[PDB]
């Protein structure tokens, strides 16, 4: 099924895609993100290694781009890196989730390009709070410093180090949320708000919080969002009262603020569980989302209600079918519209561009 | 025991 799938999509590319670049790592990646500089241009992405052995790093890849891929530097991790994400103020700066329960912050400058043979590791900050491990990390791109992160722990926590020197020390969440009762999936800051916050968890549930309120055990708001587990949510970057969840119920739902009793619109297509949802950082109508049905999908919310002649309703702009594997993470180019990079459980990173014909 | 990560992973040399 996925070897003809995949044949037919082979043949394709050429008509479907403006860029296609495949590359197979040496171990999978959990995660991936484009770190915001540029210097044909390169640019860079923050990976993380998943492996049956104890050879885990922190990674950043290089990739030249129209204006080949290569490791630039592999940092020493305890266990598999769950989630690793810049910090927008600083992005030399690097949280990531450990199988332990500690978040870690790397200041990667600080490091040798190779790593450290002896196996150690020597994060810059090693935040506690979490029991167990878990996914969502979430930097505040308003407040530089505060860092959000969700847990199979049923927690959110909360942790302020800009007032930390990045020598090797432990900090202690300064505030822990506990609205949910069972694993939260991901938490994200919204993009223009610098108080509010959305969770997502296995309760089904979207809870909204705001750092103001004196009460942690009860969101502001709470959303019975989903008929299954909530995996992923992202806020629209343009549209301050617009957000996004996706779930093992198929779905992404678009949400806005002012009234979250009514759910705005159901994008359907994927056949399985979403694990990712982003927002385009250049269109405000574009979003995708991935997961275990090897798909990525992107949708383009002005076209909802529109004739069509289906093979999909007609917000569905584009499903990329390159992986062959469930679809781990993925992130949008910062700098070159619609350039995505998806990475799978089979090793695979793919860098691709839909043809402009596609969205123009 | 986490179900978003597979048990298995497999390295390319």
């Amino acid at each position: 099924v996925i070897n003809e799938e995949y044949k037919i999509w082979k043949k394709n590319t050429p008509f479907l895609y403006d860029l296609v670049m495949t590359h197979a790592l040496e171990w999978p990646s959990l995660t991936a993100q484009w770190l915001p500089d540029v210097t044909f241009s390169i640019h860079r992405l923050v990976l993380g290694t998943h492996t049956s052995d104890e050879q885990n790093h922190l990674v950043i890849a290089s990739v030249q781009l129209p204006n080949k891929i290569e490791i630039e530097i592999k940092i020493n991790h305890e266990g598999e890196v769950n989630r690793a994400r810049y910090m927008p103020q600083n992005p030399c700066i690097i949280a990531t989730k450990t199988p332990s329960s500690d978040v870690l912050v790397f200041d990667y400058t600080k490091h040798p390009s190779k790593p450290d043979p002896s196996g150690e590791c020597n994060p810059d900050l090693r935040l506690r709070g979490h029991q167990k491990e878990g996914y969502g990390l979430s930097w505040n791109p308003n407040l530089s410093g505060h860092l959000l992160s969700a847990s199979d722990d049923h927690t959110i926590c909360l942790w302020d180090i800009s007032a930390v020197p990045k020598e090797g020390k432990v900090v202690d969440a300064k505030t822990i949320f506990t609205g949910h009762t069972a694993v939260v999936e991901d938490v994200s800051w919204h993009l223009l708000h610098e108080s509010l916050f959305g969770s997502v968890a296995d309760d089904q549930k979207l809870m909204i919080w705001d750092t103001r309120s004196n009460n942690t055990s009860k969101p502001s708001h709470s959303v019975d969002a989903h008929t299954a587990e909530v995996n992923c949510l992202s806020f629209n970057p343009y549209s301050e009262f617009i957000l996004a969840t996706g779930s093992a119920d198929k779905t992404v739902a678009l949400w806005d603020l002012r009234n979250l009793k009514l759910k705005l619109h159901s994008f359907e297509s994927h056949k399985d569980e979403i694990f990712q949802v982003q927002w385009s950082p250049h269109n405000e109508t574009i979003l995708a989302s991935s997961g275990t049905d090897r798909r990525l999908n992107v949708w383009d919310l002005s076209k909802i209600g529109e004739e069509q002649s289906e093979d999909g309703p007609p917000e569905l702009l584009f499903i990329h079918g390159g992986h062959t594997a469930k679809i781990s993470d993925f992130s949008w180019n910062p700098n070159e519209p619609w350039v995505i990079c998806s990475v799978s459980e089979d090793n695979i990173m793919q860098v691709w561009q839909m043809a402009e014909n596609i969205y123009n | 025991m986490s179900r978003r990560k597979q048990s298995n992973p497999r390295q390319i040399k």
